[PDB]
């Protein structure tokens, strides 16, 4: 038989003299790991170093291999907010460095790590400390905390910015007009984000829309003058309201639009709007958003009436105004559905969504739909969406 | 209207429990109350008023095969208070429940559908378009 | 006195104080713990955190409670989870078991740096070595936390915490067991970290400051020497069916004296008395039958005639099998076949048609038209001024009908089944037996519900005498014969029996395994039987088989050791003889001294601890003064109908359900009385749906416990039980708090300063799937019902007598020290229940030599039959306090230390045949097996990939019986068919297939076909078959023959017959061939012979002779 040479091993045999039926015994090195394999037969290491190699044939049956334990590429869990240049490698007895960020500081003596024994790098002896710096300033809002000022502070605690009366965070309702909001630091080192936009007081009535020239359009203390007793100038108020309002055959039709009209063509009459088609409904559309392709977070204004301006003009111009695909009656049913998944038909009633569907389980109406595509939750009140 | 063609459905006879209990499977998709003049004209009876598991059985056993996952069974909530009343359409009384979990609570439509996979009943609206079973 | 910590799930919880230094290399935790009933999912005993800021999070180790499949919240077991500072990943091990929701639990987790152990009560029940270095370093030690009885997201948990101990080197498993039995100081230990009995809380622990405080209360610990509660097996019920109480009453004779137990018939009479509905001519025939019978086995008869005046009753037919919901159903049920139920209201007449045409109804009834397809005449057939109403009204919805139930006779009547067993008559039209004879462990079978049903018409006939005998047998606790075969679920029940034992089938070594059959002889071939073609020494002449009147006449030892165990344990009040309960077991020894030695026995087998007084409540006090009882008057809300409060006569009694986790009958629904037509509401928002659970006798309550059977598969909510009202006799209501609840085990309550009775309880629900299967109520140490009680004394008899002073003496408890023992003599103990002045039979003796050793000294002896030996008496551990060590426990030691071992890693010489966990699948040295490669399957699909046999088994997947869906978790594993499903395949007959090749051929000695799934479908009840085939080089098949699947065969091992005559041939390819289509395939394995293949060594020619050592020809 051979002389069988295994690298970074302990090789012992029983017997001095070598025939067939001779068998001898390799242990590898602690810091190494077995590679037992065959000729097209790649099995699994054992776990123990104890394995015993018998010559057949004047051949050997295997070969024994035993690698460097290998750990990982440095992690950025294993060490947060910090680069790592391992020119040694990855290998047993290897050596990496690892320095931080230009906000983090690092504190210590040694800034060094190792692929030790275990298969896992050391324990770092110095410490990439994070500190939040100065938050950035948001226009329409006060801080509020005297510590918030200061250049230092801990990694996770808030911070509060309060807006002014009549600017809030957008979607605050009417009767709770909340004016103030915090930012937490977060663990890159940033801060929270939040504007106080301006969403209060009210957009004029329908019956003079569109001569409107605003500083803002319709948000809180914009002055919107219809350029021509009093005038146009009204001026929005703290709580609220304003000091006053405005004073002073559609041929273009769509393809199911029908105005019916109990009042006539008499100057400030409403008159009622249908489509004929009886799975559409009229709504105006933007510009750039065409009637195939509204997207699903789109909530479109749907149209009631039509009603005169101060120009003689229809304000819902039938033009303007698109008969689309309205929503099937199948919402509420616990039932998902593919035509009613969207901010158009109030994501079908919640019937897409776990948390929100009365049988708590899903059902598409064709069960050949896509469950993560086009009958997928999108409601933002679930728990899915949610990141709690 | 028009009697559904004989290529898109099958009878399901020869349940392990009565011998002359026969039915025929329409894979047309109809609302409900079409399916029901459907099968009150083009086979003689009303839609199927299932009584006892065989029968649920051998129905499950034949609407396995479909691409839908709910058929028609014609039972019906008629019934305004704190507690309806199911009814069967062709006027049996109901004393045989085969329900899916948390089902007749959880609102939901007007009408009663079989789901193909397991076999328990659901509740459904009565616009959906399924396929449907008479009895004749 | 020992000082314990009460936390319960409000967010009581602590952390250490900051000036103790926490262990980063080693630590061992020891812990003392009463889990409640009913946990939080994820729930934290002790942790250890960090607290420096949100990085890197569940890193430190937790110690708690929490369940093993986390999306069904079913199966809650101790769990130990460590992730160090370095390492990638977290590791969870678990216990053994489920956990148990009342008894004292000595946790233990140690980690060393390359093992991290959990021992539950100091036995080794997790252990792993996937975590490997120190936990934390020291510059990372400032922000460490160690927390107490919760977590930082408070989950919480309820219970006692008794003796805390952390230690900052990996204890071994003797000193583990060392500290569990020392409850003191181990201040001499440097290396001792922390012990805390709890003198001080607030010196080494400080509460969270929004968050209370856990409450202090004493302990009693380590109050009992040796384990009185011994276990039923799998296939058992009660006490008498576990191993060690049924062969004391096989083997001494003493507990076989003759006894006589009083039954009572109830015959019915019509309102003037005459026309009865057994005659008396056949009452004292079968009287002298009966005792004719039970002569031998020590059993006498004592009859009762009652008679019943009611002319209402009598006129109308009793059905016993015959479910009324089952009448108007339109297939044909031979159980309700009569004339006066109207032919099975007309759905077993061969002129039935299924058009339901309803007819207008127009004066008298019609018989044509009196079926269940005619509405039964419009209901003209039930009026009572058309007709008779005894003789037409085959409508189940109408009050008055024709005919009634057992049940509803048993209502009815209201007899007392406390005193007699009561026997009822009703009809059978199928004929092949009586009514279903209630069993000793039902509720009802000391009730009114309870007896046994006959046929009257049967009754006393010269022909059918021995069917009383029967069903008298059945309410004994007696099995039919043929248990063990064809009253199984499927062939990979755990009660199939393959041998003649004590814990499977029947439970009666005697009854050799046998099918059911109406002849008087042996069967023939086992077409219906799983992996049985005939069967010999079968007990044809036995009572409790199919055979005819004429076959049946004996009675097993065995079956009259069960009978008599039945009649002592739960049937004392059936006999006039008050001669008390013996204690079944013999007398433990638990310690001696150089002169003495200490006796313990066990409390006598019927359970009670106080003497019997008929007028009292003292047959519910425990040992000390507790008075335990369950509900006796359910009430709830009917949903349609307001005011109506329907009582659920389930949710009563004991907890009687065999599934824990399962909608079963035996317990309450929120909406389970609704009729199917009423649409069953949902319960109310605010509150809930509501139980009220009153109870017999009020008091001062200081536990309750709800055995919540069934909760909701996805119920998102957070809680099932809304809250509890505890109602009091003074009016006033106390709401506990939302409870959570566990599938398996029950929801236990401790209740806090309930100055005032406690007369009932109401339980709410939000959820509309919720079974509540009981409630029992326990009472304080003292009750004021208890006390007029006198407790049983014990009298202990030793066989060389003892002096007359210590001999006459009466024992209050259960212990007996002994001092008056020479040094090598032989003694015999055992001990007689005295109640009054009258005596029990002795309990089976136990010697003891002075000099030798016994089952408690913790030497290990073989002679005596000693698998193990440890010191402590306690059923918990590896070992039994019979010696014996218990399923998938290995100790080692000479004082006996045990570990689980199936679940191991480590593979050992004594499990390479039973672990496939473990180990591989076991080959014998003279074979070798080959897997399959490049495996072709007859239903490819997208879900069901086909390449999963390639390669070896996944030998830890549970093999799966009875299972509806297969779509869960098993596609990753092995092939089923995915495009056809069971109600497919049960409409168009067809046949799949599973082509495996091999590398190498070989010659197969066998063929090894691993399953995951034992094939069956949920509701079929049919076996099912593969066909397994060989396929060769020249293409031919060889037929292997049909196999009967089961998961007791998981690696089902298919011989090779071959004869010698026909050469060896090479097999290439095997085909496994199946008709239902969910068998799933793991792995199919080719076995050949290691040491040669006699293919190639045939082969070789003139002068070359074979070589099996290097396998070939050699010349
Ligand atoms: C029925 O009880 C009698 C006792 O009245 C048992 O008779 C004893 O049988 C044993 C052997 O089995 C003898 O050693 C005793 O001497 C007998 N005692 C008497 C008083 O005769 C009899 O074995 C019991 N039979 C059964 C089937 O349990
Ligand atoms: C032995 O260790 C060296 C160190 O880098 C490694 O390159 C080599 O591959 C190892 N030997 C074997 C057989 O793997
Ligand atoms: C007879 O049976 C009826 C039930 O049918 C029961 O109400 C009544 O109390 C019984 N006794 C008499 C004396 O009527
Ligand atoms: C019993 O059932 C058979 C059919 O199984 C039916 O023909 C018969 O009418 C029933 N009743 C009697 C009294 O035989
Ligand atoms: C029962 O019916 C018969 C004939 O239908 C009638 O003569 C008899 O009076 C009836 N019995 C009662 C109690 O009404
Ligand atoms: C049980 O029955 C067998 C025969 O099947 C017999 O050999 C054995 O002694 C019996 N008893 C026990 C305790 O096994
Ligand atoms: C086949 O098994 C059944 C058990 O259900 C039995 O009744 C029948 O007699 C058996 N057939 C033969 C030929 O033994
Ligand atoms: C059970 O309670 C209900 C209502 O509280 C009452 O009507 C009934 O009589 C009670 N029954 C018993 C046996 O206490
Ligand atoms: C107790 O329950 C009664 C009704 O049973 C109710 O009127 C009362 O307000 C309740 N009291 C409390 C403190 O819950
Ligand atoms: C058993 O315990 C003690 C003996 O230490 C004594 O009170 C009496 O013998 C027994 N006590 C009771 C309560 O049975
Ligand atoms: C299996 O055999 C077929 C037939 O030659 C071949 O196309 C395929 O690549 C094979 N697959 C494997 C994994 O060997
Ligand atoms: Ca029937
Ligand atoms: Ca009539
Ligand atoms: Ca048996
Ligand atoms: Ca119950
Ligand atoms: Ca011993
Ligand atoms: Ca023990
Ligand atoms: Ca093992
Ligand atoms: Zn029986």
């Amino acid at each position: 038989c051979p002389e069988l040479a295994v690298e970074n091993a302990s090789l012992n045999c029983s017997s001095s003299d070598r025939y067939h039926g001779a068998q001898c015994t390799v242990s590898c090195r602690t810091g190494y790991v077995l590679q037992i394999r065959r000729d097209d037969e790649l099995i699994k290491s054992q776990t123990g170093p104890s394995v015993t190699v018998t010559c057949t044939e004047g051949k050997w049956n295997k070969q024994v291999a035993c690698e460097p334990v290998d750990c990982s590429i440095p992690d950025h869990h294993q060490v947060y907010a910090a680069s790592f240049s391992c020119p040694e490698g990855t290998t047993f007895g290897s050596q990496c460095s690892f320095q931080c960020r230009h906000p983090a500081q690092l504190k210590g003596n040694n800034s060094l790590l190792t692929c030790m024994e275990d298969g896992l790098w050391s324990f770092p002896e110095a410490l990439c400390e994070l500190m939040c710096l100065a938050p950035p300033p948001v226009p329409n809002a006060d801080l509020q905390t005297a510590r918030c000022r200061e250049n230092k502070h801990k990694v996770g605690s808030f911070c509060k910015y309060k807006c002014k009366p009549g600017y809030h965070v957008p979607g605050s309702s009417r009767k709770s007009k909340k004016r103030a909001f915090k930012t937490q630091c977060t663990q890159d080192g940033s801060w929270q984000e939040g504007a106080c936009v301006p969403v209060t007081c009210d957009p004029p009535p329908p019956k003079f829309h569109g001569l409107y020239q605003c500083t803002n359009g319709f948000q809180f203390n914009s002055e919107c003058r219809i350029k021509c007793l009093g005038s146009n100038v009204i001026h929005c108020r703290k709580d609220g309201t304003w000091n006053g309002s405005f004073h002073v055959v559609p041929n273009e039709l769509n393809s199911n639009l029908k105005l019916q009209c109990p009042d006539g063509y008499a100057i400030g009459s409403e008159c009622a709007t249908s489509c004929l088609d009886h799975n559409s409904e009229s709504i105006i559309l933007p510009m750039n958003v065409t009637v195939r392709d509204i997207p699903h977070w789109l909530n479109p204004t749907r149209v009631e009436r039509v009603v005169c301006t101060a120009g003689l003009k229809w304000y819902p111009h039938p033009a303007l105004i698109h008969c689309v695909k309205g929503c099937e009656p199948f919402m509420g049913d616990n039932y998902c559905d593919a035509i009613n998944n969207r901010a158009f038909c109030n994501y079908d009633g919640g019937d897409c969504c776990t948390s929100t569907v009365k049988t708590k389980k899903v059902t598409p109406f064709p069960m050949s739909c896509d469950l993560q595509g086009d009958c997928a939750c999108r409601d933002p009140q679930a728990q899915e969406h949610s990141r709690k | 209207l028009t009697c559904p063609e004989e290529e898109d459905t099958v009878k399901v006879v020869g349940i392990p429990g009565c011998q002359t209990c026969r039915y025929l499977l329409v894979r047309s998709l109809q609302t409900f109350s079409q399916a029901w003049f459907t099968c009150r004209r083009c086979y003689r009876g009303n839609l199927v008023s299932i009584h006892n598991f065989n029968i649920n059985y051998r129905i499950q056993c034949s609407v396995s095969a479909l691409n839908q996952g709910q058929v028609w069974i014609g039972g019906r909530i008629t019934g305004s208070g704190r507690c309806r009343r199911f009814q069967w359409v062709d006027g049996s009384r109901w004393n045989f429940a085969y329900w899916a979990a948390h089902q007749p609570w959880s609102r939901g439509g007007h009408c009663v559908a079989l789901c193909t996979r397991g076999g328990h009943w659901r509740r459904a609206h009565c616009l959906r378009r399924l396929p449907f079973i008479c009895s004749y």
